[PDB]
């Protein structure tokens, strides 16, 4: 009833609720929001590919 | 009737022959079960010698007991996968 | 055997008691559940609910199937494990061992005498038992040489 | 045939008077046009002849056996979609009259089908830009066909703005390539595949990724699919993906010639993020179309892994997956349109407002479907289990074939992540099934005369009145049994996908 | 004698001894740290302009609040990314190559350093729990071969003859170990003893 | 002949029950005639179908040769090769015998929808039975996971108060873990171009690749036995699932994991299985010891039995990973013996007590022997079978499994003997309480075991004791099939 729930249903439910609540705030009809994300993605073309894992770490920081 | 073991070794066949590899696998299995049959017969002799000899069993059954203790480690089923997948000489 | 005239008697009598919750000569057949008119099927249930309403753990409808289909099936399974002419590998190997003893010792007067008189039913009963049989020479010959051919299949050494 | 018959329908629709019956009969003429288009296309295009790849119209177009299969798939799915507007989906006028109130509905579909079928064939940068505009403009006009609807117009505004930004990105990529090489034909550009900047083609793919709703550009498609009418959302969420993904496969086929692993890593980054968003995004949602929008984002990520690997095993994976996913998409939306007839009627907390465009808008409006219609509820369960990937349904072989191509190319991470993504998304797929069936016994003996279906009259009380119309019922029956019983013909179907070649030859 | 444990690791090209010129860890971390701080700080002052241009429009304000970064995040993010780049290169130089253990250590420490800056108002054990989770993800990323196995994939092996295109033959026995993606019919018994060791049925009983 | 008839006949049975019971849905509002007596006729047809499935495997058993090496009855159907050996034959018969028992256990304790339940039971039985006769990895996975669709709906519709929790647990624990097993199957099909049993058994893969493939498969197997620490789904699923669902889950579904080791690990990944055996033994030993001590503190009757099943299946895992015939035969006999005793204990605990009092809390029951003497006899008899008392098939399975572990690993395999003590600690703590002291003050005196519940208990007890006294009925069939799994090169 302890660690196997934290690393199981109860723990993953809290993780899912936290992550899904973040994603629910990103779906709203707004021109400025989607334009910023489109233009931001252009940096993947500019950046050298070795920086992908740093962008991955930065994105996980923003989830918090 | 009484079927017989098709004596066929892994060393004399091409494994790409499906029926030939099947025979070598069966051939190795049947020779191990016979050794199990022989071991049980030897153990039958040991039990009868022990019962009859009474206090003389140490001397009377000495060579039967010695043979059973030698055959016991290897007169058991070992499978065919071990020798099929391994070449001892390499 | 729907017998619609019989239901009308059954339906009417339950009407003689307006109060609720305060026959053995009835049966149905297999062809009735699919061919009766929609009106008659309604009547049968209206009685069955009310007949049951006017009421231990028997006649539940499974006894015939399990005691005609299932128990004979287990009996047949019991028969197969008992009286099926199937050799196992261990039983085959003992027969093969006795056969090779005969072939290696054809010139043996004593051994072949015991092998011929050793019946097929006592092949697995070799040793000390209630059966009075002579296998002393048979056991003697197995203890002497090795009648397996495992060394002939491993042609590669270290 | 499409172009010629479209002109006649355009003029004919403006000549006759406006009535719901006439618009419905004009829609049936559109059904005949697509059927004749399919028959003519089948009569002349064959897989064996198109294996080499045949140029048409001064090499502006290039059709091969890989392009041809997608064109026939587009025509077949478009046939199934037109049955929705050409026949009764529910049989009740308050719901069905919407599909007959716009006479230009069928005209826009025929406009878009032309754009859908020509896009995979593009062989020049000038015609690539022209066709991608033709497909996009028709999608905007279809998203705004119901111009008296506030949400429908708002979606079309969002669709236009985002899709114009992507088109500019696509145009900017082709202009950069023309600036580098001074050439416009794709086969001419292939001669200089080693000298042009390959990331100029990644910019071209980025504009295509926006138009398929890939992450991080997923936000607008999730918003648009939920706000649009269910009949509109059924089309726009599937049709653009059939053509654009096929075009992405052909572009990635040319990109793999130079083997730029940096480009492979950026795309893998977009696939990885889309799996995370597609699975975790749908966990906390209450709208069914919002849930299906994330399902679409997730299944696109699965296909893009096959497109990214881009090998012989990828042709079989992509071709089979796109066919079976289209049928599952069609089957689910057909059931959702039908089952609005089982909605309870008032005679209140949360002040829930339901409109005529989307009568089924929340997942919990599917409650007690196991009681109202067991056969339809099972049909919906089979489709949802296929999306989950329960064998031996079609959805299992789709994931199995995608994994084979992905793992054969060394995409260990993406193969593991998608299988984790499949498990996470199973949570919200199961929630549909929980709503359909789990309260069956505690509700079986209840009196429900307050349904939408109960408002319909009865003819004679001596006849048998079917509760669902003939055509829509047969389509749901056919697609559900295909999804269920694909094991019977799976071996023969996958042998056909072996023959579909994209310059393999030998 | 060493324990004979299974080794579930995907194939990777192994640099020969004397190879692997190391990468300058400070220089590489400097580019990530400076470039990130310039962008994050620059995008911060760009968004303040968008604030001043409009603050009576709720639609713009809602979208700007999502992308807004706190002051401790504008400093913590470049520091965490810079420490990650430094520690990833520093450990890679130590081990003559990149390993999943090195990336697990580099990511968790970089996360914990950043978390202790922009997540000050949370318990210390909470920050460590996230750092262990973040470090495991990047260790798993390296274990799976980053985004693709590349030259170690089966498709690459099949093109180099190291696959199983020609099939198998038991008469052929190879002293050297088979390739990662290669399967054989029969193996030298010495290889089995090297893998499993003697004992419970190998050679002896 | 076997697979083709077993599938075609059951499809006709499924369609027949649907046609009869759904012909009157169309606003007839009638009273029908098959709906009487809780759909008695529709229940009886499904009960007959289950028994006929047992007759089909028998016709192919009469021709089975116990002295033939290899798969028999080799058949092609739906582009899939189907075959049977000694190991598969016994597991198929065990699976089909439990079919009628699952239906009869829920003969009159469902709130409704009897046709749906009977179809799902017959559908679960055939899919599990077909899983023992497939001959390739992909066909193994298709049948391994196909049972999730009906099982998920069976729990959620016919389950207890926490059925929603249990339905999600079984769907997500098993599907997520099996997808890792699918990854290993995809790798086999990529590098060898086939998933056939015989084809892949002859190929030796690199010791590093064998490790990755073993871990992928073992993840799917370890969750479904289940083993620690991925066992937490089972107690929740067993306490909420219907009685027939618990019988099939505790009788067949868990045995597919042992058969997974026999097919997917031992003959194809032989070299890496020897490397992993100490890890397997440590995990299984701690699974056995931990589950036994945890079972002591449980307060739910159906959860106590669920944890008892985990302890014995750890012993089955230990035996099957012994590299000798004694352990392999012992693990297989213990699988069959458990396949009868464990469903019987669920009938006593969750089928007789629950159908009378509708409460599974331990604190309500004591002194049952005063007014339920027949229940106490069967409860006591099956309790001693469950702890491996001699004369029961459980002991023969347990003793050979423990002996096989000792022969395989004398030091750590000796810890397996704690099954003898620990199993009796929690099982006889529960039985000593149900049959001890004064009849409970929280219970009203009611009927004892009925004829149907006597029938179920007798025909689960009878096979356990026949196997316990004369296991050679089973060992003769398994002898040649089990000997092929041993890997060793003695010089
Ligand atoms: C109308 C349905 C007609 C089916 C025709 C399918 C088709 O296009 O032909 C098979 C096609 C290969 O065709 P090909 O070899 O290139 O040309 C000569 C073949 N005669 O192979 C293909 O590429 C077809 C690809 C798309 C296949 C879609 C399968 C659709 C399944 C049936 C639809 C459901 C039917 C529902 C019924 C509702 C109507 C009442
Ligand atoms: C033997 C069984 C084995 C099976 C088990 C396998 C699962 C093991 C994983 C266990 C980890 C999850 C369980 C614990 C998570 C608990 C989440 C949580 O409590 O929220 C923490 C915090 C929000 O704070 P709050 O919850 O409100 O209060 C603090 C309570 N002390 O918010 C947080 O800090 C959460 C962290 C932010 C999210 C980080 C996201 C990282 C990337 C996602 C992780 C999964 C990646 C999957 C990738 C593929 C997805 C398609
Ligand atoms: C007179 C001055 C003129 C200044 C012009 C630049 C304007 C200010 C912008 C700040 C600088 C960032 C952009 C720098 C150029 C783009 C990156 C690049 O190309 O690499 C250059 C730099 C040095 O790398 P170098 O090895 O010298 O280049 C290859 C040589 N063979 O590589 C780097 O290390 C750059 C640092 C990048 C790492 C930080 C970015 C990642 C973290 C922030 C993420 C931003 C948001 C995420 C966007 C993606 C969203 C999906
Ligand atoms: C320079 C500007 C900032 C950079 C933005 C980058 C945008 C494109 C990157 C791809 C992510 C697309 C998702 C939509 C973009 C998110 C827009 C955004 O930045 O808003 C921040 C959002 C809101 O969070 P909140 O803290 O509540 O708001 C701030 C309050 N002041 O917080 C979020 O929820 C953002 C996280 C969204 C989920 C993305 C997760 C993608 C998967 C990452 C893990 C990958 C899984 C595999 C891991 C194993 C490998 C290590
Ligand atoms: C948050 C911190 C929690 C633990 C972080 C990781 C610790 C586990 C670990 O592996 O530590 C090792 C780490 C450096 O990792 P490594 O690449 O192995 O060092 C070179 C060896 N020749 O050494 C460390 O500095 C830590
Ligand atoms: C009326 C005449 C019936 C049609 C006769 C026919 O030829 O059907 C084809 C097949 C018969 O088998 P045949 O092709 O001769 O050779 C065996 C290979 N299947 O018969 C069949 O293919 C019948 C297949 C339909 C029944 C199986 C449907 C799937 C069942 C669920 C999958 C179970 C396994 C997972
Ligand atoms: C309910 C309880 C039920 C039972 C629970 C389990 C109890 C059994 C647990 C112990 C396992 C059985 C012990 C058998 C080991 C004794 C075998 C032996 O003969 O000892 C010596 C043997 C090697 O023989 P030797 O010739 O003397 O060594 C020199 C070789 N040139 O090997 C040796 O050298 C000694 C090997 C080390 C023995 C360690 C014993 C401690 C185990 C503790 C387990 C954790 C507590
Ligand atoms: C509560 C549930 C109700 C059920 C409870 C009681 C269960 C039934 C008890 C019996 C269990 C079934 C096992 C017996 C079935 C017959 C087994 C058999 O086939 O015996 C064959 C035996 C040797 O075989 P063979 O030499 O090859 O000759 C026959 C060729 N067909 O040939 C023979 O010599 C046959 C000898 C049979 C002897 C009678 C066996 C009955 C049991 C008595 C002995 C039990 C063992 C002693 C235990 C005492 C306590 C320690
Ligand atoms: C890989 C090694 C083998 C592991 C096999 C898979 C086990 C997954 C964990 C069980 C989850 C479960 O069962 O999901 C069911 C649970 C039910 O939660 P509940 O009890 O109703 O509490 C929740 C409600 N409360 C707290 C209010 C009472 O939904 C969840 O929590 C939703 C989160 C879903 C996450 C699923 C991701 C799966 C990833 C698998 C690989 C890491
Ligand atoms: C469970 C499996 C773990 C393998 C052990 C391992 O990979 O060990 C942990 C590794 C160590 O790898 P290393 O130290 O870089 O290499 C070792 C030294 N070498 C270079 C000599 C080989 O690190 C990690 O934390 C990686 C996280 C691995 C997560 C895997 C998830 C499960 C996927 C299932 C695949 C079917
Ligand atoms: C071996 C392969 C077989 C494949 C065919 C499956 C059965 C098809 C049933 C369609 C007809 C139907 O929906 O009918 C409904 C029937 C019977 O319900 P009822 O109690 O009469 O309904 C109530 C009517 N009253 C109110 C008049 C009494 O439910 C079934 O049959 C259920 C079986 C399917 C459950 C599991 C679904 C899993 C989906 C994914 C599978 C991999």
């Amino acid at each position: 009833r302890g660690i196997l729930q934290l690393f199981g249903p109860l723990g993953l439910w809290k993780l899912s609720t936290f992550i899904s609540s973040k994603l629910n705030k990103l779906v709203f009809l707004n021109i400025g929001f989607i334009l910023e994300i489109i233009v931001l993605s252009w940096l993947l073309i500019v950046f050298k590919v070795s920086l992908l894992k740093y962008i991955l770490l930065l994105i996980i920081f923003i989830i918090l | 009737d009484h079927v017989r073991s098709p004596n066929v070794s892994f060393d004399d066949i091409d494994y790409n022959n499906s029926q030939d590899l099947h025979n070598a696998q069966e051939s190795l299995l049947r020779e191990q079960w016979i050794r199990v049959s022989a071991l049980k017969v030897c153990r039958k002799a040991l039990e009868s010698c022990y019962k009859t000899s009474g206090p003389n069993h140490y001397e009377d059954c000495r060579e039967i007991a010695e043979k059973y203790l030698n055959m016991l480690p290897d007169h058991r089923i070992q499978g065919f996968l071990g020798y099929q997948k391994n070449d001892p000489s390499k | 055997a729907f017998n619609l005239q019989l239901e009308k008697e059954i339906r009417s009598k339950i009407d003689s008691l307006p109060k609720l919750n305060n026959v053995t000569n009835r049966k149905l057949s297999l062809t009735d559940y699919l061919f009766q008119n929609a009106a008659n099927q309604a009547l049968y249930v209206d009685n069955e609910a009310d007949l049951k309403e006017l009421d231990e753990n028997e006649n539940e409808g499974w006894e015939k199937i399990m005691y005609v289909g299932f128990v004979p099936t287990m009996i047949l399974i019991f028969a197969i494990v008992l009286f099926k002419d199937d050799k196992s590998i261990d039983e085959w190997a003992m027969d093969e061992l006795l056969l090779r003893l005969k072939e290696k010792n054809l010139s043996d007067v004593e051994l072949i005498d015991e092998l011929d008189k050793l019946s097929k039913s006592h092949v697995g009963k070799i040793g000390a038992s209630e059966i009075n049989k002579r296998d002393a020479v048979i056991i003697e010959r197995i203890l002497n040489g090795e009648y397996d051919q495992l060394s002939g299949l491993k042609k590669k050494e270290l | 045939m499409l172009f010629t018959s479209l002109l006649l329908i355009i003029v004919y629709g403006s000549l006759v008077n406006k009535s719901h019956l006439l618009t419905k009969l004009i829609n049936r003429l559109g059904l005949i046009i697509i059927i004749y288009t399919l028959l003519i296309h089948l009569n002349i295009n064959t897989l064996e002849n198109l294996s080499i790849g045949i140029n048409m119209f001064n090499n502006l177009l290039l059709i091969n056996s890989f392009n041809n299969t997608i064109i026939e798939l587009i025509l077949i799915i478009c046939i199934l979609y037109v049955l929705l507007i050409s026949f009764n989906i529910t049989g009740l006028s308050i719901i069905d009259n919407l599909n007959y109130s716009k006479r230009t509905f069928i005209v826009i579909v025929l406009f878009n089908i032309i754009g859908l079928t020509l896009l995979p064939l593009v062989n020049d940068i000038m015609i690539l830009f022209i066709i991608i505009e033709l497909q996009s403009y028709s999608l905007y006009l279809l998203t705004a066909i119901f111009n008296e609807s506030h949400n429908s117009t708002k979606s079309a505004l969002y669709y236009f703005i985002v899709g114009s930004i992507a088109s500019f990105i696509i145009l900017d990529a082709t202009v950069s390539i023309y600036d580098d090489l001074g050439l416009t034909n794709i086969q001419y550009i292939l001669m200089y595949i080693d000298k042009l900047e390959i990331f100029d083609l990644l910019c071209l793919l980025f504009g295509l990724f926006i138009k398929i709703g890939l992450a991080p550009f997923y936000s607008y498609s999730i918003t648009i699919y939920s706000l649009s009418p269910t009949i509109i959302t059924n089309y726009i969420s599937l049709m653009p993906k059939l053509s654009i993904l096929t075009l992405i496969y052909i572009i990635m086929h040319y990109i793999n010639i130079v083997n730029n692993t940096d480009l492979n890593y950026v795309i893998s980054f977009l696939i990885l993020i889309s799996m995370f968003i597609g699975s975790f995004g749908g966990l906390n949602v209450i709208r069914i179309k919002t849930l299906l929008a994330y399902s679409s984002l997730l299944n696109v990520s699965y296909m893009l892994l096959a497109i990214l690997s881009n090998s012989n095993e990828s042709i079989i994976a992509y071709i089979y997956y796109i066919i079976q996913y289209s049928l599952t998409h069609i089957n689910i939306f057909s059931i959702i349109l039908v089952i609005s007839i089982y909605l309870p009627i008032m005679n209140n907390m949360l002040n829930v407002m339901i409109t005529k465009y989307s009568p089924i808008e929340y997942i919990n409006q599917l409650k007690n479907l196991f009681i109202n219609n067991i056969f339809i509820a099972i049909a919906l369960c089979i489709s949802i289990f296929s999306l989950i990937g329960i064998p031996p349904l079609t959805g299992f072989y789709g994931k199995y074939l995608v994994l084979i191509s992905g793992l054969n190319n060394g995409y260990v991470l993406l193969s593991i992540v998608l299988i984790i993504a499949s498990s996470i998304s199973t949570v919200y797929y199961a929630t549909i099934l929980k709503v359909l069936s789990f309260d069956t016994l505690s509700f079986k003996d209840i009196i429900s005369n307050n349904l939408i279906i109960n408002t319909s009259p009865e003819n004679n009380n001596n006849e048998i009145k079917p509760e669902i119309s003939n055509v829509i019922s047969y389509v749901i029956s056919s697609l559900t049994l295909i999804i269920l019983l694909i094991i019977i013909q799976y071996e023969n179907i996958v042998k056909g996908a072996y023959l579909v070649l994209l310059y393999n030859w030998v | 004698e060493q324990f004979h444990l299974p080794q579930p690791f995907w194939p990777t090209t192994k640099t020969k001894e004397g190879e692997y010129v190391p990468k300058d860890s400070i220089r590489e971390a400097s580019k990530v740290f400076i470039g990130s701080g310039v962008l994050l700080g620059g995008m911060h002052f760009r968004r303040l302009m968008q604030y001043k241009k409009g603050s009576a429009r709720p639609g713009l304000a809602k979208y700007l609040n999502l992308f807004s970064l706190s002051k401790s995040q504008l400093i913590g993010f470049p520091v965490a990314l810079g420490a990650f780049s430094f520690l990833s290169h520093s450990f890679a130089n130590l081990q003559e190559g990149q390993t999943a253990t090195g990336e697990f250590a580099a990511s968790s420490i970089a996360s914990l350093i950043g978390l202790s800056i922009f997540r000050t108002k949370k318990p210390l054990s909470s920050n460590v729990a996230i750092a262990v989770g973040m470090g495991s993800l990047f260790g798993f990323l390296t274990w799976a071969g980053n985004f693709n196995l590349g030259d170690n994939s089966y498709r690459a092996a099949l093109e180099a003859g190291n696959g199983n295109e020609g099939g198998f033959d038991n008469k052929v026995i190879k002293t050297e170990r088979q390739g990662f993606w290669e399967g054989v019919y029969r193996r030298p018994l010495s290889q089995t003893v090297e893998d499993l060791g003697e004992g419970r049925g190998i050679i002896t009983q | 002949m076997l697979v083709q008839n077993l599938i075609i006949f059951n499809i006709i049975g499924i369609v027949l029950l649907v046609l009869l019971n759904n012909n009157n849905n169309g606003i007839l509002n009638k009273k029908s005639l098959l709906t009487i007596k809780n759909e008695l006729k529709l229940k009886q047809i499904g009960l007959i179908i289950s028994i006929i499935n047992i007759l089909i495997i028998i016709e192919n058993w009469i021709g089975f040769n116990s002295n033939y090496y290899g798969f028999q009855n080799i058949e092609r159907f739906l582009n899939i090769y189907w075959g049977i050996d000694g190991i598969s034959l016994l597991l198929v018969l065990l699976t089909l015998i439990l079919g009628p028992i699952a239906i009869l256990s829920n003969w009159k304790n469902l709130k409704g929808y009897y046709t749906y339940y009977v179809i799902s039971i017959n559908m679960l039985v055939i899919l599990m039975a077909l899983n023992f006769i497939c001959l390739d990895l992909v066909s193994f996975y298709i049948l391994f996971e196909s049972t999730l669709a009906p099982l998920f709906l069976l729990i959620g519709i016919y389950g207890a108060n926490n059925k929603n929790k249990a339905a999600y647990y079984v769907l997500i624990y098993t599907l997520a873990s099996s997808l890792f097993m699918l990854l290993s199957i995809v790798i086999y099909y990529i590098i060898i171009n086939s998933t056939d049993y015989i084809y892949i058994n002859n190929i030796i893969l690199s010791i590093n690749l064998q490790s990755l493939l073993f871990i992928g498969i073992i993840i799917g197997i370890a969750v479904k036995t289940p083993l620690m620490p991925v066992h937490t789904w089972l107690p929740t699923v067993h306490s909420e699932s219907p009685l027939g669902g618990s019988i099939l889950l505790a009788g067949v579904i868990l045995k597919l994991a042992i058969y997974g080791v026999i097919r997917l690990l031992l003959p194809n990944l032989s070299e890496i299985s020897m490397m992993f055996t100490p890890i397997i033994y440590i995990i299984s030993i701690l699974t056995l010891i931990y589950s036994s001590l945890i079972t002591l503190k449980q307060t739910d009757l159906k959860v106590i039995i669920a944890y008892s099943s985990i302890s014995h299946l750890a012993v089955c895992m230990i035996g099957i990973f012994a590299n000798n015939l004694i352990g392999i035969n012992g693990s297989l006999i213990l699988c069959l013996a458990h396949g009868f005793v464990s469903p019987a204990l669920f009938i006593l605990v969750g089928g007789i007590l629950y159908d009378r009092y509708h409460n599974r809390l331990i604190n309500y029951y004591q002194g049952l022997s005063t007014f339920m003497p027949i229940f106490s006899i069967y409860l006591v008899v099956f309790s001693f079978c469950n702890t491996g008392t001699p004369l029961s098939g459980n002991f023969v399975g347990e003793f050979l499994s423990i002996t096989g572990a000792v022969i395989r690993h004398p030091i750590i395999g000796s810890l397996t003997a704690a099954s003898v003590l620990l199993s009796a600690c929690y099982q006889m703590k529960l039985t000593n309480r149900l049959t001890g002291s004064v009849f409970s003050q929280y219970l009203h005196i009611t009927n004892d075991v009925t004829n149907r519940e006597i029938f179920l208990l007798n025909w689960l007890l009878i096979p356990t004791i026949i196997i316990g006294i004369y296991p050679s009925f089973v060992t003769n069939i398994l002898n040649l099939a089990s000997s092929t799994l041993i890997y060793s090169v003695l010089i």
